[PDB]
């Protein structure tokens, strides 16, 4: 006879936070690679004049000179950050992140420019000689839908 | 886009007067539409007509299509020539386009290395002393 | 005899009132702690300065080198922010806020990381030593509803 | 009869990123254009110690000891730098950038302060002679909203 009005507008509700739901959902992830990136970043430092210094990638963390313990350079979301031959690997944690981001990583890894290097970010790479590395192909990469625009660099970036 | 040189002195008459007197001078045979505009005011001297011509569109008038024989046309400020003896033209473009800004006037590339301004006197006047200031450390060479 | 249909739909709208009273007034709240929170940050530079550049954290809020005047540091919702000893904590308005946070307030402090310092945000804590804080427990601190997923930080977090 | 809650969030929304939208597209840009000035400095040095060591400015990259190649120092948004008589350009890549700043440029020159020299940054220019530069006018400039405030000198800047 009456009351449909509380009754939609209960529901629309519902449905509107369902839609909202995978908005924030990826914006989520999304935020929370941005900082995997930001813990990966700032280890460059060292890795870069490491590399200036001596002509040869830090073999880890510790030849670095950075928390010997990957896991001493871990955060929210990041699990850790491991230094491997110059390539910086940063893995998302179990809890309190996405869901289909977890245990996923990224890499940040650099060029001899020759008197200087220039830094790549991206998807999991492993590196082969001084200057190539390759994608740790595993399936634990973050997807591309959640890296930055500015993490797009694939393993033969230039 | 080439020919005779001309002095352009139009006081307050219509554009499809200027016209017809383009055509009569054996600059095409110009057409217009019927009622392309009104009436406006230049006074160019030393200026190629098929140029005072592309600088008349651009203060009031129209633009000009060409079927070849006849051409249709469908809807003091002062021109000068100035020299550039010693710096390329298209060097001083970037300078020049960024006093027009959104104003009236513009400038014209010929060939022989030689700009053309229509405007206001005020606004000639700017482009020529940039044009003559860029032009003066040119020839110390 | 007849009209129904209007009785009955004011008397929904009345209810759908009453029941988005309460999501609006914590969604509400929610939102006002959100700022205190952002207030509160921000001074984590001057702070984070202080202690790295002296290995002390800043007493109050002119040895941080911020409003010498808790007050100065207010805002809609947030009454004030001071600094105690590298703690930095935000009250709520009287004023222009929820009903069950004025007058509440939360807290950021950090840890010596050795080289570089970690923040944490959370309720209220007051600082022991230089590398200890305990919770202010007294009665005043925001309610863990209103507090964010990232500001949810126990004063023994590391 | 109901359901307005779900279709005036959805275009609220859909309204907020149109809002967002520029704010966004001049952050992003004026972000942009503030590496096309990171990459033209530290070039300075090179042109510094040139001039002072010779008394001449460089008359190009190579004479300025940097990548004998423009395009060699290129970046992201930067599709290069170069020297041209101790004017350091820096021009705007055509992908990844803007919209109104692409393909477009600023110059960094330097003035004899006799013993040393002071550095500007702006809107291209061009050196006339070894005290004195004019703008480079060329309708490709980097628009003034696009530029730091620490880069708004003009060709006369002493």
């Amino acid at each position: 006879f009456t009351l449909i009005e509380l009754m939609i507008v209960i529901a629309i509700v519902g449905i509107l936070a369902a839609v909202a739901l995978p908005a924030y959902q990826d914006y989520t992830a999304r935020a929370q690679v941005s900082e995997a990136i930001l813990l990966a970043e700032g280890q460059k430092s060292a890795v870069t004049e490491y590399y200036l210094n001596h002509g040869k990638w830090p073999e880890n963390n510790t030849s670095a000179g950075v928390a010997s313990s990957p896991t001493d350079i871990k955060g929210k979301y990041v699990k850790e950050v491991e230094v491997k031959n110059g390539v910086v690997t940063a893995t998302m944690l179990s809890s309190g992140v996405n869901n289909e981001i977890k245990g996923k990583k990224l890499s940040l890894w650099a060029r001899r420019e020759n008197g200087s290097v220039k830094w790549f970010c991206g998807q999991p790479v492993t590196r082969t000689d001084d200057d190539t590395v390759a994608d740790a192909k595993d399936g634990k990469e973050i997807d591309t839908k959640h890296l930055p625009s500015t993490c797009r660099d694939n393993f033969d970036a230039k | 886009y080439r020919g005779k040189r001309v002095s352009f002195e139009f006081k307050d008459i219509d554009i499809q007067n200027l016209l017809r007197v383009i055509a009569e001078i054996s600059k095409k045979n110009i057409v217009v539409a019927d009622d392309v505009s009104g009436k406006v005011t230049i006074r160019l001297r030393n200026v190629p007509w098929d140029q005072a011509l592309d600088l008349v569109l651009r203060t009031k008038a129209l633009g000009k299509e060409e079927f070849g024989n006849i051409i249709r046309i469908a809807p003091d400020l002062m021109v000068n020539l100035l020299p550039v003896n010693y710096a390329v033209a298209a060097d001083m473009a970037a300078r020049v386009k960024d006093v027009l800004s959104e104003r009236g006037s513009v400038t014209v590339d010929q060939r022989t290395n030689v700009l053309i301004v229509k405007d206001v006197r005020s606004n000639t006047e700017r482009a020529r002393s940039l044009v003559r200031s860029l032009d003066t450390q040119t020839p110390q060479v």
